């Protein structure tokens, strides 16, 4: 729906935190 | 440029952008005006009308 969106990643802080656990 | 022409450096900035940030001043989430937006531009320019 949105008009002129774009591709980008979002940084997620809980994932690599998760990840090193 | 919106308000900031006002300010003294108008900033250019896209009007869709622009008139998003005139809801967050109203007190409405800026993506009322994106997932809206073909509608609000045809009720303003009726209005004008
Ligand atoms: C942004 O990324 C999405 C994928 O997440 C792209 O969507 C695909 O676009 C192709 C055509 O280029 C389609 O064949 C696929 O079916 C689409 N996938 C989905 C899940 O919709 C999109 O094109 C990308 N946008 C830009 C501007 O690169
Ligand atoms: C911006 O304008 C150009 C033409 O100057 C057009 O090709 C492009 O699709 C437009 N982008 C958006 C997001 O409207």
């Amino acid at each position: 729906v949105v008009i002129g969106i774009v591709n980008n990643t979002v940084y997620d802080p809980l994932q690599p935190e998760l990840d090193s656990f | 440029s919106g308000w900031t022409f006002g300010a003294g450096a108008a900033l250019q900035i896209p009007f869709a952008m622009q008139m998003a940030y005139r809801f967050n001043g109203i007190g409405v989430t800026q993506n009322v005006l994106y997932e809206n937006q073909k509608l609000i531009a045809n009720q303003f320019n009726s209005a004008i009308g």
